[PDB]
RNA sequence: ACAUCCGGGGCGACACACGUGUUACAAUGGGAGGGACAAAGGGCAGCUACCGGGCGACCGGAUGCGAAUCUCUAAACCCUUCCCCAGUUCGGAUCGGAGUCUGCAACUCGACUCCGUGAAGCUGGAUUCGCUAGUAAUCGCGCAUCAGCCAUGGCGCGGUG
């Protein structure tokens, strides 16, 4: 996926739980830019 | 009748017609002033190619 | 960049202002809107001046002082240029039946003191002096 | 007032024409100098036998107003009825002029 | 007796023919104030002239092909000059305090592949 | 439209099919996949299969469709 | 039969969403009349001098040129005049009628011309992209593919700047 959020956000994780890790990866992604 | 809350100015006008040589007077409150007044299918392909 | 002298009156300053003035590369249209609001400039403020004179009092009186960045001085090249885009957006802005109608309106009203521009100036002014402190 | 239109009064001819249902630019052009009558004449400078001329002119020719108002009712009735590809395009409010929909209307 | 000079400017070129007269400029077959019609043209024509005072003295023949009137009137003033220079080799200082003998080689830029234009480029996204 | 020193097209295996039903007097449906074929005054009062792709709409020729193609009363996308 | 020939359809459908563009919303503008300036590139069934017909797209005679020789090439600009701030003399979408070409064939689905109709649109939020001088902006011209052309796309050229 990749959020609008004005920057962009992408990330992209290949496995059979995809729609999950990806949401793990880009939670940590919000997180470091949060501050 | 009542003198005043009648309108005034109900004089004898002339309707004219500029198109139809029609002239007419009556007392329209608006010597006579003078107002102008104005007043198939087969077919085309046979036309076309016959 | 080199600035052709004024056909009219031989300024540079006047060729500049016409730069600013102009859309899509029509100088001579610009040139024309610049020469009928000094006409209508002079034929309104018919004044013991001229018709240079008076748009030379205008730039300078529109201009600013000091700019924040902390408040700071302003380069003459930048103060110059400021002056010319504000007094050109501001006459844009404004309403009025034609081009060189509406500059010469905001000319004459910057030269007699008021206007939108004298507006922008005196605000940029008082949040210049605002932040005294830390200068 | 010309052919039951009231013109406006402070317009001129080869403008105030196009005012009349049937008649654009070109025929509002070609009626002023088949009349005779300046095309650059304000509708209240017109003379009374210039406005005759005008009107003599719009009749004979040049269907105006209420007839071709009722001539295109009728061509469009019958290209609906027809059942033609053009007939449903124009019952459904579809474009049927080879203009491709899904992106604009 | 007749001196020769040629200026250059875009894509127009200037042929002047210079000689002892008073004013007449004449260009291709037609008057100065006929073939430019605006002051400012006429101006940037006439301008080293007006510099060095060399004005009401000479008859001026051009020949210009090329261009549009900005730069015709540009070769033709790089012409005049030059020419002037070729006449009175003691102006060459005052005229380049002006620049008018000094060839501007700005030209327009090729349009490169893969962009609308020269330098623009399309609307990344 | 087609030029007027051309005059029109008309399919002339069709025509001649049309005629010959015509001097017949009988009645019948004639199939066809000439969807370009204008329709002429000797069509009216026929039934032509329009060829639309897939199948054969039916069409009786009356005298409004004198001077339209024959494709235009055979539609050939369908859509609901 | 996932091989092969043909005709007719489809790739052009639209509840809609995203991207890239073209026009506009006008006065630094829109019409009417007149005057002036380019460069590159193309041309044999092709470009066409010059006549005649048509309002026009075009058509019919005829001429030169496989072409530094003969042809195809300006508009923004300037001058005069009108419109005077309006959904208008802005805008030109949609639809109706009549035509001209190409092609065996223009219904689905072509380009152009002439009438008529004349919509949304009053400079656009969050957000977002390009560029740093003959550049941005704006104006026109030409070529590739090509019978014709959906070319507002791509590739180039010069004008004002």
């Amino acid at each position: 996926d990749k959020d609008v959020a004005r920057a962009w956000l992408f990330s992209l994780m290949e496995a059979g739980q995809k729609s999950s890790s990806v949401q793990r990866r880009l939670s940590a992604l919000k997180s470091f830019y949060k501050y | 009748m009542k003198k005043g809350i009648h309108p005034e100015n109900y004089r004898p006008v002339v309707f004219k017609d500029m198109s139809n040589e029609d002239i007419f007077i009556t007392r329209s409150t608006m010597t006579y002033p003078l107002i102008k007044v104005e007043i198939g299918r087969v077919d085309k392909f046979m036309s076309r190619y016959g | 960049r080199q600035i052709l002298p004024d056909p009219v009156y031989g300024d540079v300053r006047v060729t500049k202002f016409v730069n600013h003035l102009m859309y899509d590369g029509k100088k001579n249209t610009a040139f024309s809107i610049f020469y009928g609001a000094l006409d209508i400039v002079k034929t309104k403020h018919s004044e013991e001046k001229s018709a240079l004179e008076i748009w030379k009092a205008a730039l300078d009186n529109i201009t600013p002082q000091v700019e924040v960045k902390v408040p700071t001085e302003i380069r003459p090249e930048r103060k110059e240029s400021i002056s010319m885009k504000n007094l050109i957006l501001y006459a844009r802005k404004r309403g009025g039946k034609t081009m060189a109608d509406k500059l010469a309106a905001e000319i004459v009203d910057a030269f007699n003191n008021q206007g939108a521009a004298f507006k922008r100036k005196e605000d940029m002014h008082r949040m210049a002096e605002a932040n005294r402190a830390f200068a | 007032r010309i052919v039951g239109v009231d013109l406006p009064q402070n317009k001129r001819g080869f403008i105030a024409l196009t005012y009349i249902y049937g008649i654009g630019r070109s025929s509002a052009i070609t009626i002023l100098d088949k009349a005779g009558v300046d095309r650059d004449i304000k509708v209240k400078d017109w003379s009374d036998d210039q406005a005759a001329a005008i009107r003599d002119v719009i009749g004979a020719g040049y269907k105006v107003e209420g007839d071709l108002r009722s001539e295109v009712q009728l061509n469009i009735k019958r290209l609906m009825d027809i059942g033609c590809y053009r007939g449903i395009r124009h019952r459904i409010g579809l474009p049927l002029r080879g203009q491709s929909t899904k992106n604009n209307a | 007796d007749y001196i020769n000079a040629i200026g250059r400017r875009k894509a127009a070129v200037a042929r002047v023919y210079l000689s002892e007269g008073s004013g007449k400029i004449v260009i291709n077959k037609r008057e100065i104030e006929q073939y430019f019609p605006s002051s400012i043209l006429q101006y940037i024509v006439k301008q080293p002239l007006l510099k060095l005072d060399v004005a009401a003295k000479y008859d001026i023949k051009i020949n210009l092909r090329g261009g549009g009137f900005k730069g015709q009137s540009e070769a033709a003033r790089l012409a005049i000059a030059r020419a002037l220079v070729k006449i009175n080799p003691d102006d060459k200082p005052a005229l380049r305090s002006e620049g008018f003998i000094t060839r501007d080689p700005r030209v327009v830029e090729r349009k490169k592949p893969g962009r609308p234009k020269a330098r623009k480029r399309f609307q990344f996204s | 439209s087609r030029s007027l020193k051309k005059g029109p097209y008309i399919n002339l295996k069709l025509e001649k099919k049309v005629l010959a039903m015509n001097e017949s007097g009988k009645k019948a449906v004639i199939k066809t996949w000439a969807r370009a074929s204008m329709i002429s005054p000797d069509f009216v009062g026929h039934t032509i299969a329009v060829h639309n792709g897939n199948k054969f709409i039916p069409v009786f020729v009356t005298e409004n469709m004198v001077g339209h193609k024959l494709g235009e009363f055979s539609p050939t996308r369908t859509f609901r």
